[PDB]
């Protein structure tokens, strides 16, 4: 009926409202990430160098989320690259940082789950979250030989992928083949060497993974706001047709009325 | 021929440039580094890493922890935790905070944890002092 | 109600004559019209008991001209003609909102600008309920005084600049100082423009209040005392700063040399209040 | 000429008000050979007029409750108004669209004989740039390489390009900033805010409220004016000189003011 | 078939904002993700 | 548009009688009706004027038949009959995009095809702007 | 009319099913984007989806009022919670007959009762668990 259409209509034009708000602060987040990963690419770039240049091959799964959700297809795909793993590596302890995570995968694999971290995402991530996250791995004191970290890639501007950055231990660096190529190595070195490697590739996984979360929000919220705009539109037409058709037909039964006296 | 990579989480520095000579303090010894160098890694120390590219031009940035790694494809991977140029840097804040971990060393007594922190935040400064002065 | 539909027709022909009569006189009349949409129901009934043709609605085909002349009357006469004047302040009661429908539709035309009150704005706390956005003054600012039209044209510049980005006000918190200031002078100002029943205040109490709201004095306190502020400054600035009031009306604006001596009576007062 | 049909007149005599004022615009165009200018306000009334005098003869009425000849109503006021061997009647008629709706049969109808249309924004005007009016909303059927030449459409149709150009980087603008593809996206805002300030001119009958005197620009003063912006000829001048101003030569003569003041 | 809460005012279940008012999915939404809330604080 | 109601609802059969000459003369001729929507705002007209009962737009229950007996007259005939033909091209003016309307549905019934034109194609600047999945055959 | 219109052994386990109903009706938008849930929440989710294809019925065959009785009383109790819901059908028929020519003197009881008591209860609780555990 004509008050079904209206009040469709004013929530489409509330939804668009919102998505179009959500779209200009996400695009003024993704702005400001992509300014920084310009920079914190080459980082990991560097970081990644002397994994590449030994060629180790692969336990513990870190998966970088975040409390945000609602940002498109990121924690679900992400989740399930996880549960890929799980159907992969079913004995690997895995470290979250992120409650959707969490949500996905305790149903399944909740007697495989080593820690969750929370309370993350709102602010942007810096190098002292990363340095958290590399003391809780230590600590822990969690027996881990290879391991790998989930991070959503940034491809580009409306795709992201899925990826896995490998990350050994300092038992396992000991014994890799190429190693003995590198010199100077005892155990203090080994040791803060690869807990300084380790936060930092988290950090570039943060970085990689907050300006992918945030390109995937930006370009979620603008198809929302085009088809909510293009609903608005088919949703007008609709009601001028109600409205116009409401008040010829309420015409001709009182001109049949008149008419008929 | 000698690839630069020194980044930083705040600052990018080079991107793969030829550098003559790279000055590193770090824990094996504050030794430097040439083109084609030896295949080490090795863990940086409160000190001045120099910077000598092929122009000859000396770049001072001094760093307050991180990491270097050269492989045997001539290939520098020089990653710091803050890593700045000394000129926008003061000896008086240096001799501030050191005054500060003096305090810290001497009030720790038995908290030898926070000796631990005294004697971290005096390596700092006098490497901060020795930077700003020279 | 209980009268008859020849007598609710007739009544607001009746009362405009009367108020006419002050017009004609040299004198300056307010004629409100509470409600014209049962007058035209009145007016209805009759045509339709009459055998006339209906219209949209079952309206005859002259409801507008109905209300057009009975509206046509309310005028601003010349000085040759006494110079007198007639107010007219028709009420329309819509359903549901529906500006469209045939007797508001009339009406508007009619009228010289709109004030729509909605009930979402009332039990939000805006009372009165008045869409600035909707409600329109076609003779705009020529029926202000040089006092409320300096201060209520940067008021109506800065309420539309707080519509403009009223939707990341709802959640974003980590915005901009400029837009978050924009949404908190628009707070100011919104909760400025609330007032009670009965209680109407004069225009130096009007101008004087939203020359604070306007000039970011009220930026430094909370909307909830908005209120309090409204009474109690007002009770500061007539018994203890009769000058500047005297120095206002006699030159019927603000100066700036009388914009600094409010500044600092504001200032003072706020570090007691 | 004024034939002012008042709203608190019978539906009759605002029905045939728009007859009257056409009768004297024929007069001046037949027997007189001119160019007359015809101003209709509102065009909805002569048509609620119309349909109420309808109602009142006991017609039955057609879709959403307006008059059965609707049309003809329309249609046998608005063919009187046309280019004839004697002369010609242009009408620039008021326009209410009710409840928004463009597919009613009361707009509906009058849009199939406008040859133009000339959209009046309050955002032009927010700007400060009078006329204030739209420059990509506004319509004419006229606007073809044929009726007014070839050098006149590829201009206007330049400038509607540059201008929608605009209207796309605004939002990349509000978001980035104007660090934008080097060079090129900041010549094009460049040029189109040049574009938006001279589409702005004073005008005569206003020159008493604003002090500026007004001005009559030719048509081919307006071709050779935008071909310049568009051409990349004033890139050198700023964008105040391009408001305000009729001629492009008001425009280089005010920025040698702005330039000896400086 | 219980009218679900967001399907509609009026339809079976619903009632609140003008996204409940007008039902459909969206309406269901906002049911799901507030009673979520609620249900974990509970 | 100056013209009386019953001559824009004359107009069409009048023209058609016109080409059916040449199809009954063993030739061929091709009309355009520009527009058929205009010619039913006419017939519309004389239905109200004559206070037949309205229906859906206040259009009469005849509007169908109206452009019905119009349309059928144009056909292909045998080499018996000549071998002439008549070719209708009737022109619809929609509001919106709107093909679901009651008089565009009704010509559509009765059209061997329907040539679609798109406001969305012509302010891109294609031109003509046929839209090529919407547009018929038969 | 309400429960005026229903026996009293139906608006003993009606009363109980409309509060379930009600309890799931708030629970049951959890499916669009929840992952985790409470444990008593999912409980109350399950039963209510066995609720809800409890009341799903085949045309032409009308059950008795008794038999409507005790499978609603099955599925509000949680007597139902370890069957899966497109098996719901089969127990409905198959346990019904169970209890009818085996123990048709509880059948006699709840009519002369009229109602479910706490040891009518329990014994066709013990039933069920019999009956599932056969099943």
């Amino acid at each position: 009926t004509l008050k079904a259409v209206s009040i469709r209509l004013k929530s489409v034009k509330n939804i668009q409202k919102i998505t179009q708000s959500m779209k200009m602060v996400s695009a003024a987040k993704y702005t400001k990430a992509e300014r920084e990963l310009r920079v914190a690419k080459p980082y990991g770039q560097g970081a990644m160098k002397f994994y590449e240049k030994t060629e180790l091959k692969g336990q513990l799964i870190i998966a970088i989320s975040s409390d945000r959700g609602l940002c498109g297809a990121v924690h679900s795909s992400v989740g399930r690259q996880l549960k890929a793993d799980l159907a992969a590596n079913p004995d690997t302890m895995v470290i979250c940082v992120g409650d959707k995570i969490r949500n996905i995968l305790q149903r399944l694999y909740g007697n495989n789950l080593a820690m969750v971290c929370n309370d993350f995402g709102r602010r942007p991530p810096v190098f002292e979250d990363a340095t958290k996250v590399a003391r809780a791995v230590l600590e822990s004191g969690m027996e881990f030989t290879n391991g790998k970290i989930v991070y959503n890639a940034f491809r580009s501007v409306v795709s992201f992928r899925t990826t896995d950055i490998p990350v050994f231990s300092k038992n396992a660096i000991e014994s890799a083949d190429s190693i003995a190529a590198y010199d100077s190595l005892d155990s203090d070195v080994i040791q803060s060497y690869v807990e300084y490697s380790l936060a930092s590739l988290i950090y570039y996984t943060m970085k990689e993974n907050a300006t992918s979360e945030q390109s995937s929000r930006m370009t979620a919220m603008d198809n929302a706001s085009k088809n909510a705009g293009e609903m608005i539109d088919k949703l007008t037409m609709t009601f001028n047709r109600t409205r116009q058709a409401v008040i010829t037909r309420e015409l001709i039964e009182i001109i049949s009325g008149a008419s008929a006296l | 021929q000698m690839a630069f990579t020194f980044a930083a989480p705040s600052q990018v520095f080079y991107n793969n440039a030829n550098i003559r000579q790279v000055d590193v303090p770090s824990f094996s010894g504050s030794f430097g580094i040439l083109p084609a160098h030896v295949a080490t890694l090795a863990v940086l120390k409160p000190g001045v890493v120099t910077v000598y590219q092929e122009d000859g031009s000396t770049k001072k940035y001094f760093v307050s922890s991180g990491t270097v790694t050269v492989n045997d494809d001539s290939s520098v991977q020089v990653l710091a935790e803050e890593a700045v140029p000394v000129e926008n840097l003061d000896l008086q804040a240096a001799r501030d905070i050191l005054s500060k971990a003096q305090s810290d060393v001497t009030s720790a007594g038995a908290d030898m944890l926070k000796l631990a922190e005294g004697q971290i935040a005096v390596e700092v400064g006098e490497a901060l002092v020795k930077a700003a002065e020279g | 109600a209980s009268d008859a539909a020849p007598l609710q027709y007739l009544a607001p022909y009746s009362g405009c004559a009367m108020g006419e009569f002050f017009r004609d006189n040299g004198k300056h009349a307010l004629i409100i019209y509470d409600d014209l949409s049962k007058q035209a129901v009145a007016y209805r009934q009759m045509s339709l008991l009459l055998r006339r043709p209906p219209g949209r609605e079952a309206y005859p085909g002259d409801v507008f001209y109905l209300h057009s002349r009975l509206l046509e009357r309310a005028a601003k006469m010349s000085e040759s003609n006494g110079g007198g004047s007639l107010t007219a302040l028709p009420v329309i009661e819509t359903q549901a909102g529906d500006v469209s429908a045939y007797i508001p539709t009339n009406v508007i035309s009619i009228t010289d600008g709109q004030i729509f009150l909605e009930t979402e704005l009332f039990y939000k706390g805006i009372r009165p309920a008045i869409n600035v956005g909707l409600s329109v003054s076609r003779v705009g600012s020529a029926a202000q005084t040089r006092a409320m039209k300096q201060v209520a044209g940067s008021m109506k510049l800065e309420l539309a600049q707080y519509r403009e980005v009223a939707a990341f006000a709802q959640f974003g918190s980590d915005l901009d100082a400029s837009t978050q200031q924009l949404l908190s002078r628009g707070v100011r100002l919104t909760e400025l423009l609330k007032q009670g029943q009965y209680v109407p205040m004069a225009i130096e109490d009007q101008v004087a209040i939203i020359y604070c709201g306007v000039r970011g004095h009220l930026d430094k306190v909370e909307p909830s005392k908005i209120t309090k502020f409204e009474k109690e400054f007002s009770q500061h600035i007539k018994t203890s700063h009769r000058d500047i009031l005297d120095t206002i009306a006699k030159e019927g604006q603000i100066s700036p040399d009388t914009d600094a001596k409010l500044k600092k009576v504001v200032t003072d007062f706020l570090s007691t209040f | 000429a004024l034939v002012y049909g008042q709203m608190n007149e019978p539906p009759g005599a605002r029905a045939r008000v728009a007859l009257t004022g056409l009768t004297v615009a024929e007069y001046f165009r037949d027997q007189e050979g001119q160019d007359v200018l015809l101003f209709i306000d509102n065009i909805f009334r002569f048509t609620q007029a119309g349909s109420e005098v309808s109602a009142l003869l006991g017609r039955i009425p057609s879709a959403v409750g307006y008059q059965p000849t609707l049309a003809t109503d329309m249609g046998t006021m608005q063919e009187r108004i046309t280019t004839t061997k004697k002369g010609s009647i242009t009408s620039v008629q008021a326009i209410y669209v009710p409840a928004d709706d463009l597919t009613d049969p009361a707009p509906a109808t009058t849009f199939a004989h406008l040859d133009a249309t000339t959209v009046l924004s309050r955002a032009i005007a927010e700007l400060g740039i009078y006329p204030a009016v739209d420059p990509l909303d506004s319509t004419s059927r006229i606007l073809d390489p044929n009726i007014i030449g070839e050098e006149h459409y590829n201009i206007a149709r330049g400038v509607q390009k540059i201008l929608q150009d605009y209207k796309s980087l605004q939002d990349i603008i509000a978001i980035l900033g104007m660090d934008e593809l080097s060079e090129e996206d900041k010549l094009i805002v460049s040029r189109a805010r040049k574009i938006q300030r001279f589409l702005s001119q004073p005008f005569q009958v206003a020159e008493v409220f604003t002090g500026h005197a007004g001005k009559l620009v030719p048509i081919k003063d307006t071709i050779k004016g935008f071909k310049m912006i568009l051409n990349g000829e004033l890139d050198h001048l700023p964008e105040v000189a391009f408001y305000m101003v009729g001629p492009i030569e008001e425009v280089v003569a005010k920025a040698e003011k702005i330039a000896e003041s400086q | 078939q219980l009218g679900e809460l967001g399907t509609g005012a009026g339809k079976g279940g619903g009632g609140g904002g003008s996204v409940r008012a007008a039902g459909g999915s969206f309406g269901r939404r906002e049911a799901a993700e507030e009673e979520r809330y609620f249900r974990q604080k509970e």
